[PDB]
RNA sequence: UGGAGAGUUUGAUCCUGGCUCAGGACGAACGCUGGCGGCGUGCUUAACACAUGCAAGUCGAACGGAAAGGCCCUUUCGGGGGUACUCGAGUGGCGAACGGGUGAGUAACACGUGGGUGAUCUGCCCUGCACUUUGGGAUAAGCCUGGGAAACUGGGUCUAAUACCGAAUACACCCUGCUGGUCGCAUGGCCUGGUAGGGGAAAGCUUUUGCGGUGUGGGAUGGGCCCGCGGCCUAUCAGCUUGUUGGUGGGGUGAUGGCCUACCAAGGCGACGACGGGUAGCCGGCCUGAGAGGGUGACCGGCCACACUGGGACUGAGAUACGGCCCAGACUCCUACGGGAGGCAGCAGUGGGGAAUAUUGCACAAUGGGCGCAAGCCUGAUGCAGCGACGCCGCGUGAGGGAUGACGGCCUUCGGGUUGUAAACCUCUUUCAGCACAGACGAAGCGCAAGUGACGGUAUGUGCAGAAGAAGGACCGGCCAACUACGUGCCAGCAGCCGCGGUAAUACGUAGGGUCCGAGCGUUGUCCGGAAUUACUGGGCGUAAAGAGCUCGUAGGUGGUUUGUCGCGUUGUUCGUGAAAACUCACAGCUUAACUGUGGGCGUGCGGGCGAUACGGGCAGACUAGAGUACUGCAG
């Protein structure tokens, strides 16, 4: 499935802004509901859980998929935290968002799911698609003139494109040199808390 | 009679076969004396690998190929080598390799500039 | 690569110790809810009883034939003859022992692993060598006729063969006697050793890519038999055994062997648990775990056992002979009462049992199998489809903008706050569904015919329209994310534990709000973890549970200093094996994933050779510090 409810709720509950530039979170940075002002009891479990919720509500990944990702990242011979972060970053919708072609991760996911993109010459419509080295992500010719891609291709002054990505074509081609490392990820939260939570 | 059969593998839609040497009385997916190649008909050129020396040995002791295996043995030339009629000519149409991802990557980068 | 804790005994504390909880899994079931797809999976209970339809045939190039199509002669349209293209029934060959099902029995050489067979068989297949001579008697079918209700069956006549039978040849083979050499691991084996005697077979068909028969040498495959080791619970089961333990001569078998038998001897097994009782198919694997270990044997794969119950053989290269035979029994059916028929633990299906498990579907297109020279025929094996959120995986139910933040709800300190960027509105996009068009791969296949895909007009691709057709469940006192109001009052109820209900409950019921998950969410059942709570890793015994009342001593366990030797343990290396699948690493292919393939690792072990000798052990010694004796005193 997918989460379709209000986005500001999660930002307010988690105490950080996940969309990035939302005014409602700044207007009220406290949890929602009647009792959004009550002091909370401090518990390591609560902090670890909130870190995991931050991670999986920033990228829009449900719990089962997140658990699969954590198992995959732990199995790998790196270290668990950055492995998980790089697996999350390698998603196609996240790549589209960080490529400056989508204002928000939700619209990047919507564009990918509608098959507006095309990876390595073959149409791909899977937001969970993972992107490998030397991947060429292209917009199909029919939808190049649509307003979303229009306003994406004339506002290329927003959030900087990370190093591991590079837009090279005036038609907004995307090239992937290598999977991102922990230094270049530039994500909120703490991976160690998630690793601790999933070892409980 | 020991025979050179094709056992089935793969999932439901895509049958991928192994060229096995087995007794005629065993089931299709039973124990195999030897595995001497594989055959994937789902590909456009339908990849075929046959280990030539083992095939020669098993034909020499008198194994009987089935009809698909006989066709494959003719294609790879093992059957003709075993008999000797036209020679041992490789008619195998190998799959055409795909260019490397790095080649396409640098091609796109150069096309940008 | 890798171990997380919390609550509960007290007025309070520390410890010991049990109970409970947070995790994972499932062939699941139940409750509420429910859109789609991919890939899997589905009687765990009654090895209960089964309606119905299919699940093993094939060959006319073995044979006599001519019932049905074809063709040709003939006609009164009743038909009649020939043909052999062809083919019912029949003789004959091969197959039917495979494949498919089930887990009742079995605690056993059944299984796993490693050996042995100088103690053995092997149809079809491959490949050497030698042959394929000669004669005869029948009979099925057909025709005539009899009995019986039926099942079925008797007689007469007649006919063929690659059916059956006699003989010759074989001297490669089998048996016997003598005899040579050689290798051993003892019986023995080998040199197709030599030599004398006796003996053992065959089948033809077909003109077309032609198929066949017999003996014998060697391969290949498939077995049989024997053995080491390994994996349950029970002395509130201590004796068990008389073909039972061994020998000899016979018999029997493919083969060794009390396998059988006559005689002879009196052995054989057992606390290292015989003999009984209970339970159970075994394994690769699966789940859990940090690991060791624990639980398990669903799918898939191998072996075993069985086919209504219990015995028995026959045919055959091969028989637990599922869809063979004989007998006995129970049950069901037919009967003219004389007698007959049947076996779903094959595929669907029915009834019953149960908490619970599916269609009386399509196709031989692909793979495997049987017969055939072949075309071809058969194949409920198999490939697919149908049904079930049963499981895993993936996707959608919209995206951007949108405020001193509308209405309503709820709370209120009456100020306002929250639902809430949520909504309303303005744009955008259409994934998946819906409609239209086109439309596969799977088939370097099969076929000497012109064609051939069950799935399927599916997947898929391109257009069309519109946010349009698409969210629920549990929980919120602490463990353990998430609190207020009203209703009720020791009631009604909740509860995994602690414990909550006594008119102002964050614990009941309902509403707002919230949190966790999400086509699912919870409950129950079961196994592992947490549990170091059976403690090998990794616990203990003064007072918490736990030192026998104390000795002697049997089996067993364990053992001072030192020399030489063995290489049993130990250790190094190498060879064989440890099926595949599974697991892990890497790569590849499905739009990704699940899934699938490829190549390594793993397969922790066992068998053979070779190396080492510190330690343990054995063997052969030596020493006196342990142990014991002697002598002189001593206390009780």
């Amino acid at each position: 499935a997918r989460y379709t409810g209000p986005a500001t709720r999660k930002s307010r509950r988690l105490g950080v802004d996940l969309v990035g530039g939302d005014q409602s979170f700044e207007k009220r940075p406290y949890p929602p509901g009647q009792h959004g002002r009550a002091r909370i009891k401090e518990s390591e479990y609560r902090q670890q859980l909130q870190e995991k919720q931050k991670a999986r509500f920033s990228y829009g990944v449900m719990e089962k998929q997140f658990r699969r990702y954590y198992e995959e990242a732990n199995r790998q011979p790196g270290k668990t935290g950055d492995n998980l972060l790089r697996i999350l970053e390698s998603r196609l919708d996240n790549v589209v968002y960080r490529a400056g072609l989508a204002r928000t991760r939700r619209m990047a996911r919507q564009l990918v799911s509608h098959g507006h993109f095309l990876v390595n010459g073959v149409k791909v419509d899977i937001p969970s698609y993972r992107v490998s080295q030397y991947d060429i992500i292209d917009v199909k010719e029919k939808s190049l003139n649509t307003l979303p891609f229009q306003i994406a291709r004339e506002t290329a002054g927003e959030r900087p494109i990370p190093s591991w990505l590079q837009v090279v074509g005036e038609r907004q081609r995307i090239l992937v040199h290598q999977l991102p490392e922990r230094a270049q990820i530039d994500v909120p939260l703490t991976e160690q808390l998630i690793v601790e939570l999933y070892s409980k | 009679a020991v025979k050179i059969k094709l056992t089935r593998l793969g999932k439901i839609r895509n049958p991928q076969y192994r060229i096995i040497v087995a007794d005629a009385r065993t089931r299709r997916d039973g124990r195999a004396i030897e595995v001497i190649g594989r055959y994937h008909p789902k590909e456009e050129p339908s990849l075929i690998q046959i280990d030539s020396e083992r095939a020669q040995y098993w034909l020499g002791v008198g194994a009987q190929p089935t009809e698909p295996v006989l066709a494959l043995l003719k294609i790879t030339g093992d059957w003709q080598k075993f008999k000797g009629l036209p020679g041992a000519e490789g008619t195998l149409k190998v799959k055409e390799p795909k260019p490397s991802k790095l080649d396409l990557f640098n091609a796109a980068l150069a096309e940008a500039e």
